[PDB]
């Protein structure tokens, strides 16, 4: 565990718990800068771990 | 006197513009052997070398989880055809751009980062970033096309990146990655075998194919971790974003 900050796992766990969240909510609740959060989400998305929702931005877990 | 340089970066990072600035009219278009994707190549001179510049398709990473880009770039990098790489990075989006950068530097191929959109960007301590990466970082203000000479100078001088341990991965993953690396042919350099091992655990479909005698050993690797790590791939990507965060914090 380098540092004391955002873990992609942390983002995963958080979403697993809340079901869905706005990226801004994640940035606040996890105390991690927004650009870092945005990049982490996209990475997990490309991996097919999280999914982006059109409704503005809802992020949740699965393919 | 000949030097082959690969040009790689995220999509929409100014890679094509930089490609034009370095080659001008000396460009030839074709295709990547065996596929339909275009392969563009160019020529130019430095004050030591006659450079052949191979454009690699825009890519966010070297991981292939239907885009051929990550695959083409990864396959080309692994082939050893290029003596060095020019990694084009958007200074206003280091959090996204450095994932590819880290993958290249970990792999160990000599690099020179061409730092772009420095005006569109936040303030970056270029020298600190160079220090954190272990390779040169040449600023470019493309709209004006300056720094091209500094970039050329770097190509003639840079020989090997600083030997740094850039990312901290969980011990179990390194353990298994080395187990995998021991099953790969000895024609693949040690450092690249370890890298391929981690790429396999990360879910890279290609690195797995490229690893031949280990492709079918990943299931037992995952089982060996079933005891310790829940999602291997998420841990490898997470580990890399840990240092991206550290670097971004230290230089921006
Ligand atoms: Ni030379
Ligand atoms: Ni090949
Ligand atoms: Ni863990």
């Amino acid at each position: 565990p380098l540092g004391s900050m955002a873990s992609l796992m942390e983002v995963r766990d958080m979403l697993a718990l809340q079901g869905r969240m706005e990226a801004k909510q994640l940035s606040a609740r996890l105390q991690t800068p927004q650009p870092l959060i945005d990049a982490m989400l996209e990475r997990m998305e490309a991996m097919g771990k999280v999914v982006r929702i059109s409704e503005q931005e809802w992020w949740a877990l699965r393919l | 006197q000949k030097l082959t340089v690969g040009l790689i970066g995220n999509p929409n990072s100014g890679k094509t513009t930089l490609f034009n600035q370095l080659t001008g009219a000396r460009q030839r278009v074709g295709n990547w052997a065996g596929v339909t994707v275009e392969r563009k190549e160019g020529i130019f001179a430095t004050t030591d070398h006659q450079v052949t510049l191979v454009d690699l398709p825009g890519t966010y990473s070297l991981t292939t989880i239907t885009s051929l880009d990550e695959q083409i770039a990864c396959h080309y990098i692994l082939s050893g055809d290029a003596d060095m790489l020019i990694n084009v990075v958007d200074a206003s989006n280091l959090e996204r751009n450095l994932y590819l950068t880290l993958q290249l530097l970990e792999l160990g191929i000599p690099c020179v980062v061409a730092l772009n959109m420095l005006d569109i960007a936040v303030r970056i301590d270029i020298d600190a970033l160079a220090a954190r990466l272990g390779c040169p970082v040449i600023p470019l203000v493309s709209t004006r096309g300056r720094g091209i000479e500094a970039l050329k100078i770097a190509l003639d001088r840079h020989q090997a990146n600083s030997d740094l341990e850039l990312v901290h991965y969980p011990q179990p993953l390194l353990r298994e990655a080395d187990l995998l690396a021991q099953q790969m042919s000895a024609q693949i350099p040690p450092r690249q075998r370890r890298w391929l091992g981690l790429q396999m655990l990360e879910g890279d479909i290609y690195s797995r194919a490229y690893a031949g005698d280990a492709a079918d050993k990943l299931d037992i690797a995952l089982a060996n971790l079933s005891d310790e790590i829940d999602d291997p791939a998420l841990h490898i990507a997470d580990a890399r974003y840990q240092t991206i965060a550290a670097i971004c914090d230290a230089v921006s």
